[PDB]
This record gives structure tokens, sequence and C-alpha cells, in this order.
């Protein structure tokens, strides 16, 4: 059938993929063991998407961690729903790429590679067809972004027409530590265009905001921001997984969103959001979530959709409901809002239905957008990149290894052009 | 003549003495949320 191989990267992306194989687990009724708890075939059925079977049960998840530093990996392995990855599809690395794009791309991460693409390899043409690769990283980081982005391109140019998703945690510039987020994500994002297929903006910041304002979350731990993007991507492979009255694959995402070749950041929001007490009175029907999804407050991107518009956007609802409702919520959306909608494409916005709503919830919206108000921080990170390049800041643990001062205006050139690009449909 | 008694200290045995060690003893014990039942079925078997 249809499989997907899930390549976490770096201790951001190890440790919110951790939690993705956490909400899988209770969504397909397995154990920290790894054994099937209920009655169901619907949540049993379409199990290979991300599960591979090994003799007594045991269905062990597809996940391909890596890392370049035996600190986050570990408490992976301790920690509870921990055990069900393999000692081997774990792809170790002592000393440590440090906050460096070129400590994971060039040296430090091209000899760990090899033993990568290898665990990728009988991960990947151990079942039949392919439908592609779901990568957590981290732009961020060094080791994230490093070899996270190398293994973009590696994995595509083994495989190139599988869908490469990405979600990746950018740096927004205003709340976050370590000073070299300018470097690594810009020289990040210029691997990323010509090597990945959806690239989903999830800034830790945004999040921040939704657990602030909408879940009014008094100490919001790093836990409880994985968790919010861990059903983001529970809901956006739902259709692979699940069936429902209209089925939407990753592929289907990729075609019905991406007008022009590079355009492809999307800004994802999910929302049976609450706050604390306020379980017992709110609605739960369509209006209601179509009314949320759209706020500004529910964005995982921190890249106010108002200061632009949407180019084209994607909305894969979840849960039993009509067709209408869904039908005449997208309309009525395009009809009142009217100026944050681009003229030149119509009906700007398609829709999907999964009979299974997720656990315990009966309705549940993912909204995935690719808007024209991305370059907010393709600028905002851009414009810090230029004023520590300028006066040449730390750059000697950038040379040192390989790169030359070429890759790094090229770099700013790339994501300068993609600034231009997105201004062009404004 | 007499001979006094020798009072004398160095610091480094005055104030490097060896200290009692702490007491740490204390696991961080987590539960387990119980899993939720699967309440979804399949609108083919639904209505059909
Ligand atoms: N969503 C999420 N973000 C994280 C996590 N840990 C760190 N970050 C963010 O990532 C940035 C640091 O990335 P880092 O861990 O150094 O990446 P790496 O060491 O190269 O893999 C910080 O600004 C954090 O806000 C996490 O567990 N989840």
């Amino acid at each position: 059938m249809r499989e997907i191989v899930h390549v976490q990267g770096g201790q951001c992306g190890n440790q919110i993929g951790a939690k993705f194989w956490e909400v899988i687990s209770d969504e397909h009724g397995i154990d920290p063991t790894g054994t099937y708890c209920g009655d169901s075939d619907l949540q049993l059925e379409r199990i290979n998407v991300f599960y591979n079977e090994a003799t007594g049960g045991r269905f062990v998840p597809r996940a391909i961690l890596m890392d370049l530093e035996p600190g986050t990996m570990d408490s992976v392995r301790a920690g509870p729903f921990g055990q069900l990855f393999r000692p081997d599809n774990f792809v170790f690395g002592q000393t440590g790429a440090g906050n460096n794009w070129a400590k994971g791309h060039y040296t430090e991460g091209a000899e760990l590679i090899d033993s990568v693409l290898d665990v990728v390899r009988k991960e990947a043409e151990g079942c039949d067809c392919l439908q592609g690769f779901q990568i957590t990283h981290s732009l961020g980081g060094g080791t994230g972004s490093g070899m996270g982005t190398l293994l973009i391109s590696k994995v595509r140019e083994e495989y190139p027409d599988r869908i490469m998703e990405t979600f990746s945690v950018f740096p927004s510039p205003k709340v976050s530590d370590t000073v070299v987020e300018p470097y690594n994500a810009t020289l990040s994002v210029h691997q990323l265009v010509e090597n990945a297929d959806e690239v989903q903006v999830i800034d830790n910041e945004a999040l921040y905001d939704i657990c602030f304002r909408t879940l009014k979350l008094t100490t919001p731990t790093y836990g409880d921001l994985n968790h919010l993007v861990s059903a983001a991507m529970s809901g956006v492979t739902c259709c692979l997984r699940f069936p429902g009255q209209l089925n939407s694959d990753l592929r289907k995402l990729a075609v019905n969103l991406i007008p022009f070749p590079r355009l492809h950041f999307f800004l994802i929001g999910f929302a049976p959001l609450t706050s604390r007490g306020s379980q017992q009175y709110r609605a739960l029907s369509v209006p209601e979530l179509t009314q949320q999804m759209f706020d500004a407050k529910n964005m995982m991107c921190a890249s106010d959709p108002r200061h632009g518009r949407y180019l084209t956007a994607s909305a894969m609802f979840r849960g039993r409901m009509s067709t209408k409702e869904v039908d005449e919520q997208m309309l009525n959306v395009q009809n009142k809002n009217s100026s944050y909608f681009v003229e030149w494409i119509p009906n700007n916005m398609k829709s999907s239905v999964c009979d299974i709503p997720p656990k315990g919830l009966k309705m549940s919206v993912t909204f995935v957008g690719n808007s024209t108000a991305i370059q907010e921080m393709f600028k905002r990170v851009s414009d810090q990149f230029t004023a520590m390049f300028r006066r040449k800041a730390f750059l000697h643990w950038y040379t040192g290894e390989g790169m030359d001062e070429m890759e790094f205006t090229e770099a700013e050139s790339n994501m300068n052009d993609l600034v231009s690009e997105y201004q062009q449909y404004q | 003549p007499p001979t006094l008694p020798f009072h004398g200290e160095s610091a480094y045995r005055t104030d490097y003495v060896p200290k009692p060690l702490p007491e740490v003893a204390k696991p961080v014990e987590v539960k387990l949320p119980p899993t939720l039942p699967f309440n979804a079925q399949s609108c083919y078997r639904s209505e059909y």
C-alpha cells in the first residue's frame, strides 16, 4: 500500500518525533510495549504506513532517529513509549556538531550520513510502494539543520519522485536563544527549496502564543509545544491512515497547494483547542472550527496572514460530519473574507473528510496553508543574517572546515529571490 | 625557661574537612494516562 519513513534529526527533531510516536501509538492502540489493546479493524488495518511487523507482533515504528550527540536519543529511550524503536534504528554519534551548519553538512556529518542512508534504505525498499518521507528537524541548530538538510538532498537524489514532507522549526528572531540562528537558518533554507516538497514552518514562538493565549497554560514546557505539533503531524497523514468520505494523501496536498515550482512553505493550525475550563462551554460544530483555524492566534508560525494573502489553502477535517457543512463554511470564508485571498486563483481551498476522529475529540481540523505571508520571516531571518554578515560576524568557525564566503552570499541571494517571488503575488 | 604549647592549624586542614555527603535518592515517578477507548466508525459501515 502506502508507506511513510519518518526520520528525526537533532535534539529538536528527536524530541518532537518521540511525542509523534506517542500520539500515533495512542491512535492505533499500541502500548509502550507494542501490542494492540483494542478491538477495531479500522484502528489496525492501515498500520503499515508507520509501523512494521516482526514475528510475534511487536509493531516497531519506521523511525530513523539520528543525531551527532548521544544525549537526547537516550532520553527518548528511557522515557515512556521510547522502547518502541529498534536499537539499530538509532544512528548515534560522538563529539558533536555544536551549533554549526558546517559541522553537520561538510565535516562531522559526512562520515555519519553514510550509515544513515543505510538505515533509511532498509526501511525504504522493505515494502512495495513508498508515499514519501516525514522529516522532523531544526533549522536553528547545528546537528539538526546540517545533516538534516543534507539528508533531504540525499534521499531526494535517491528517490526523486517520493513526497519530501518536512516539519522544520524555523528560528523566530524575537525571543529565542543561540546566536548563530541566522547563519544556520539562511544556509539551510537554500538547501531546502530545491530538495523538499512540503516544508511546514512551525516556530517555537508562535507555539508559545498558542499556549499562552488559546490554551492558557501557566507553565508551557517543551513537551507541551511538541504535543501541539504532533497533533498537526497526525492530522495531515490521516487519509493514509483511516478511511473517510473524501480522502486526501500527501501527494494531494502538494498538487492542490503549490502553483509554481518553489512556493512550498506552509502554515499549520490544529483546533479543537479550548481554554482551561472551557470544555463545558465550547461547541464542536464546523463553523466554530473554521472560525478558529483562520484566527491568527491559531498559527504555528508567527507570520500573521492578515499581513499578506492566502495563495492557496487546505483544511483536512477529521471526525463524523456532513459534506455541505464543510462546503458552505469553506465558501463563506472566501465570500466574507475576500481581501486576504488571492484573485488570480479561483476557489482557493481544498477540503477532506476523515471519518475517524482523534482520540476523545469528536471533531478536529488541521489547516495547512500556502500563504504569501511567510516572507515576513524570510525577511526577519535575512535582516538578522545581513546585520551579522556585513561586519564579519561568527565565520572563522564556518570557514576553516571548508566553506568559502561565496556560499554565504549565494544562500542569502536564494533567500532574497524567494522573498521577491512571494512579493510577486501579493 | 618554659616551653609554650604549639597551637597551629593550616588553612587547608581547617576548612577542607571531610564534609557529610548530600542525601540523594529521589526518583521522579511519572504516571501514564490510560488509553482512551476507540470510538470511531467507518461511514460505509455506519450507513451501509
Ligand atoms: N519544538 C521543539 N523545539 C526545541 C526543542 N529543543 C530545542 N528546541 C528549539 O531549538 C533551538 C535549539 O536547537 P538545537 O537543540 O540546538 O538543535 P540541534 O542541537 O542542532 O539539534 C532552541 O531555540 C529551541 O527553542 C524541542 O524539544 N522541541
